[PDB]
């Protein structure tokens, strides 16, 4: 399997008139699975010097804060928060 | 360092030291005479008066041309083969010798 | 023994702790052997330079420190054998020096002489 | 070859062991030929040349390359030869194992068993550096070095370092 | 949500759109102004020892069959069998000598075909067909013979050094006349009647007059500089040839330096050279520390004060200077500092160090040989290599005069790619992109074969630019499972 | 061997892509032999990740995972 | 774009290590595709680090000691 | 300012610890700059992970983790 | 356990450069890890540095030699 039914989603949502190609949406999925491992992997550290026996909203944020850049992590945070924000509502 | 002719030594009896001292070529000629000092002057032997080595202090010289004149230490080489020296110049500027 | 005793009597330099005389090959070899631990004295010719000075007069054949009124004088009893001095003129740093006390290591002017 | 022949016509020719033309030299560093002689080589250059007896030879020392593609063949000299202002202590020469060669004697085969007591032949062939090392051998009598029991980490029968502002290689002979 | 970041390139685009459309166009109009033009070509000569034989010389070393040198005439003779050979000293490749303890070898190679390697090859031969004399080994004895005076080998020895003297002569006054030959000759220096005349001094020159370099001082002239060495070497360089005036400062260098980038070319020290410099250095070099070591806060601060007082006085002497040329030429010389912040780390020569943009002209002083670029001359700019997986690239400066060689600078880390094009977009030069390298030189070749032809296809514009896709079918479309 | 088959002019063009503008002749054996270690290496790892996953054939996600193992992702075939 | 290897040559050593490695083995051709990428990026990356110490050793001629130096450097 | 502060002499003793014969004059700004970045690099991993601790002080563990993530 | 720079401007330093988040302390211990990290890193930098200048044919480093080995690293 892979995410790209999702990232046609959100690319139709960022972008509604426009396409992408196949090499394309491999690179794409690429991309998130990579991503995805590097966060759990930070996420799985922080947990284990923790002594914690469960990854929360805060480890994610520290995994986040500490992988990718200034601006960038801090507007994935923004965007982390409002998203549990409204899942908890 | 400020004594220069005979050493000390630190025994119980003369034997010990006489014995001791034997065969060395060096030491040959005071062999014959063990000399005693008081007990008082066990403690002035280890007295230093004012090593000698620390900058901006002041130093004569022994050599060159400005003998028995007093100059200023300005930089120290722990390398062991130089070091500078404030002194006001002597020389004639060059207009005196042919 | 035969690593303590100074080899060549120039270029010969002396510390401010225990006043451990030797040459400069040997400083910078084994370093100070009375104090090694607390100094990392050895391995480097820099430490040596930093901590030790050649500024130091006397020469003592220290052989028996726990029977001896000079050592007990000088306070070198609790000091392994060798060749030590009388006076040794210098300081060293704040940084170097805080460390000694902050570790456990009481820090004394071993320069027994007398100034003027 | 017109020219040769021309000049065999008239003139009356009567000499060089054997002949390689063309060795990558390291110290010194060119191309050159070696003559061989009874009693010593002629290192023929471009434009400098060098005669060195056999008497002046001290160690012969076949070593191998890191990679373990090439071979160096050292000639430990004494006097060294003089160029100017620098005189040499090694002959250098780097040769490649798969630079094989075809050698013929300019002797018959009598006298080249008397000569190197059948050390060699008439006609040989194989690696350059074998070769070389064989003629080497059979002229001077010295052994010629070889790496001993040491073998370092990469395989190697050496290690790089660097000595005076270069880089080399060290062998434990 | 997206960060929405925007770009400026798009003004940029259009910058370089029209800085192209302007760049083609002034491109054909001044190729079809130029049309071809005149030339210029010169003549030259084989050398000659002696013209006729009635100029041959006559001394016993000949009779004798000794090699032997005429100076004058710049000729080796040497014995053929009874036949004295001469050659002229141009015919001579080299010389080698050896001594085998009981004879020496003294060998001659001549020029051939083939042997003509280096900056020989020009010279080439009349006729390479003809049969070459490439080399002559004679051989002496070394034994002195019984009571006799000289010993063979020692002729030979004499001849080896009198024919190294006599080449060194002959290459000298060979370069020196090559060098002088296409030389502008520039005005005589007006002597300064005026009695102020600003003057530097402590200045270490470049290229160097005599074999190491000259402690000297500087002083403007009223049309000139004039730079006087500790000993007396006066050098000139006029200011209207003076085409760029470069001050780099000792923010962050070894040297404060003064560049001078010359129109035209200024022969000195028997030399010509196209750029000049004057520095003083403002460094130290120590295998480590000073061989001592002990510097406590009464020498390393204090040497560290003194650095930065010294660093200070020359920048403010160095200023001052600037300003009283400035001023006395009432702004016909500008001198220009370098903007360091908009340097990048570059290769030239293939030489890493840091190139500074100006604001006419792309420099480097500090390493030596200097690096000059005239923006008023660059027609473009092409960055080579520029791709994803290419931390470096290179940039390829194309200038107006088609005649000359492109400046290629290679090794440019990426980070530094977009700060070079908004330099170039500021300095209105047009920059394009190419993922491959490229033979530049066929390329010039046939934009000069064909300038119109090549603007008919379109100019410098050709530098510049199926399947499907796993698009949400049916199949996509499907929902997820249950709980 | 086939590590010779890596071709001369293959090489030459790798390093002109990289910003070589002269290249040596002992260049081509030296870059044989680091891309034979390098390829040895990835192949060592992707075979420990096929016999953890007890497959009978390497695959492109375990070539991908060996590359992140030595620290060069690389996208497109996962 | 291109591949700068050599298709065949290479599958035939990728094959040649694998069985050297261990025998009776089979890789995928996206598999090998995938290593002719690495392997393509790995020589780029490294001929440009042997070129910047070519740039920097004052030469235009490339050389096996700049490509161990490189390697070095790099901590291989 | 406390970049400056960093004696030389300390620059010029870790170099002096091997191979490093000899030095020239701008070395000293240059390992000032590398130096500089490195402690910036190491403080910011130190900091985030502190202010995941809650920690109000870093720590040598804090410190570690920081070395561990750079891969030092 | 050898330390070469001075442990007061060291601390400094850290301090001044620590104003990413200004009031925070620093353990003793954490600031002696964090100095010997500097200390290696600056050795092996060193080291390297001494590789590109025995390339260059040079004994004496020069700031070109660090830069070009900080280049290669990747820093
Ligand atoms: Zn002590």
């Amino acid at each position: 399997e892979s995410y790209a039914i999702y990232v046609y989603k959100v690319l139709k949502q960022v972008h509604p008139d426009t396409g992408i190609s196949s090499k394309a949406m491999s690179i794409m999925n690429s991309f998130v699975n990579d991503v995805f491992e590097r966060i759990a992997g930070e996420a799985s550290r922080l947990a284990h010097y923790n002594k914690r026996s469960t990854i929360t909203s805060r480890e994610i944020q520290t995994a986040v804060r500490l992988l990718l850049p200034g601006e960038l992590a801090k507007h994935a945070v923004s965007e982390g928060t409002k998203a549990v924000t409204k899942y908890t509502s | 360092e400020h004594v220069k002719g005979y050493i000390y030594v630190e025994a119980y009896k003369q034997t010990h030291v006489k014995q001791a001292i034997e065969g060395v070529g060096n030491l040959r000629l005071g062999y014959w005479n063990q000399q005693m000092v008081p007990i008082k002057e066990m403690t002035d032997v280890l007295k230093v008066v004012k090593a000698n080595l620390k900058p901006k202090s002041w130093v004569r010289l022994k050599r060159g041309i400005y003998k028995d004149d007093i100059a200023q230490v300005d930089y120290v080489e722990p390398s062991q083969n130089t070091i500078s020296l404030k002194m006001i110049p002597r020389i004639d500027y060059d207009r005196i010798k042919a | 023994a035969l690593e303590t005793v100074p080899k060549d009597l120039r270029h010969l330099r002396a510390c401010l702790l225990c006043s451990l005389v030797k040459t400069i090959d040997q400083f910078e070899y084994d370093g100070c052997d009375n104090c090694d631990a607390y100094l990392q004295m050895k391995g480097n010719r820099e430490m040596v330079y930093d901590c030790t000075s050649s500024s130091f007069d006397g020469i003592i054949a220290m052989m028996s420190p726990e029977d001896s009124w000079v050592s007990k004088w000088q306070r070198v009893s609790n000091f392994k054998p060798g060749v030590y001095a009388v006076s040794v003129t210098g300081r060293l740093p704040q940084g170097i020096v805080r460390e000694l006390k902050s570790r456990g290591v009481a820090y004394k002017s071993r320069d027994t002489a007398i100034k003027t | 070859e017109a020219f040769a022949q021309n000049v065999l016509s008239k003139a009356d020719v009567i000499d060089a062991i054997c002949i390689f033309r063309e060795l990558q030299c390291l110290t010194p560093r060119g191309r050159y030929d070696i003559r061989i002689y009874p009693t010593f080589l002629h290192l023929h250059g471009k434009t400098f040349d060098y005669k060195i007896p056999y008497t002046t030879v001290l160690r012969l020392f076949l070593l191998p390359h890191k990679d373990q593609r090439q071979m160096f063949f050292v000639i430990s000299l004494d006097p060294p030869i003089k160029q100017g202002q620098t005189r040499y202590h090694f002959l250098i020469l780097l040769f490649s194992k798969d630079e094989d060669i075809s050698l013929t004697l300019n002797m018959n085969e009598e006298e080249v068993e008397k000569r190197f007591e059948g050390r060699l032949t008439k006609n040989m062939s194989g690696s350059l550096y074998e070769m070389v090392s064989r003629v080497m051998k059979a002229l001077v009598n010295r052994k010629i070095t070889v790496p001993g029991n040491f073998q370092g980490h990469s395989g190697a029968q050496c290690i790089t370092c660097s000595y005076k502002a270069s880089s080399g290689l060290l062998y434990p002979l | 949500r997206t960060r929405n970041e925007m770009t400026a390139e798009e003004k940029r685009r259009a910058h370089q759109k029209e800085l192209a459309a302007q760049l083609n166009e002034e491109a054909k109009r001044r190729l079809t102004e130029q049309k071809g033009e005149q030339q210029i070509q010169k003549a030259r000569k084989s050398n000659v020892s002696y013209k006729n034989p009635s100029l041959m010389p006559k001394e016993p070393h000949i009779r004798e069959m000794k090699i032997y040198i005429d100076k004058k005439y710049e000729t080796v003779i040497m014995p053929v069998f009874g036949i004295a050979t001469p050659f002229h000293i141009a015919t001579i490749k080299n010389i080698s000598m050896s001594v085998e303890g009981d004879y020496t070898y003294l060998r001659i190679n001549f020029y051939c075909p083939g042997s003509a390697l280096g900056r020989n090859e020009g010279n080439i031969f009349p006729n390479p067909e003809a049969t070459f004399v490439k080399e002559i080994t004679y051989r002496a004895s070394n034994i002195k013979a019984p009571g006799e005076q000289t010993v063979p080998a020692l002729n030979l020895q004499n001849a080896f050094r009198i024919i190294k003297e006599v080449q060194k002569r002959y290459k000298t006054r060979e370069a020196e006349e090559k060098e002088k030959e296409g030389i502008v000759k520039q005005d005589s220096l007006v002597i300064n009647l005026n009695r102020s005349n600003p003057k530097l001094k402590d200045l270490y020159i470049r290229p160097n007059i005599a074999q190491k370099r000259m402690q000297g001082s500087l002083e403007a002239h009223v049309n000139g500089f004039r730079f006087t060495s500790v000993r007396g070497d006066k050098v000139d360089i006029l200011y209207n040839n003076i085409k760029h005036a470069l001050f780099q400062p000792c923010d962050g260098e070894m040297i404060i330096v003064l560049h001078f980038h010359l129109k035209n070319a200024i022969m000195f020290g028997k030399k010509r050279h196209t750029d000049v410099q004057f520095y003083t250095e403002v460094g130290e070099i120590t295998t480590d520390l000073g061989k001592h070591q002990h510097m406590h806060d009464r020498d390393d601060l204090y040497a560290e004060q003194m650095e930065r007082e010294m660093r200070h006085k020359l920048k403010t002497a160095f200023k001052n200077f600037i300003e009283k040329v400035e001023a006395l030429t009432k702004e016909e010389l500008e001198f220009e500092v370098p903007f360091r912040d908009l340097g990048f780390n570059g290769a030239p020569y293939r030489s890493t160090c840091l190139l500074q943009p100006t604001s006419s002209a792309l420099v480097n002083a500090t390493e030596w040989p200097p690096f000059v670029v005239t923006l008023d001359e660059v027609e473009l700019i092409h960055f080579e290599r520029v791709q994803f997986h290419l931390k470096n690239f290179d940039m390829v400066i194309v200038y107006k005069d088609y005649s000359k060689k492109v400046t290629m600078i290679n090794a440019i880390p990426v980070a530094s790619l977009d700060p070079i094009k908004e330099w170039l977009n500021s300095c209105d030069l047009k920059y394009t992109e190419g993922v491959q390298s490229l033979n530049w030189t066929k390329i010039m070749k046939t934009i000069v074969d064909d300038p119109e032809g090549f603007f008919e296809q379109g100019g410098w514009s050709f530098l510049e630019p199926e399947d499907e896709t796993f698009n949400p079918s049916e199949d996509d479309y499907e929902e997820e499972e249950e709980d | 061997d086939n590590i010779q088959g890596i071709t001369k002019p293959a090489i030459r063009r790798l390093a002109r892509r990289g910003g070589v503008k002269r290249i040596s002749g002992l260049i081509y054996e030296e870059t044989r032999g680091v891309l034979k270690v390098f390829l040895e290496n990835v192949i060592r790892d992707a075979v420990t990740y096929t016999e953890h996953a007890k497959r009978k054939t390497v695959t492109a996600m375990d070539v991908v995972y060996a590359l992140k193992r030595q620290g060069r992702t690389l996208y497109g075939f996962g | 774009t291109e591949l700068l290897i050599r298709k065949l040559p290479f599958q035939r050593l990728v094959r040649e290590i694998a069985q050297d490695f261990k025998t009776d083995l089979r890789f995928q051709s996206s598999a090998v595709m995938a290593l002719q990428e690495a392997s393509e990026a790995y020589l780029v990356a490294l001929f440009e680090d042997t070129n910047l110490c070519a740039i920097h050793a004052k030469r235009v001629t490339i050389m096996p000691k700049d490509i161990q130096l490189a390697r070095r450097i790099r901590g291989e």
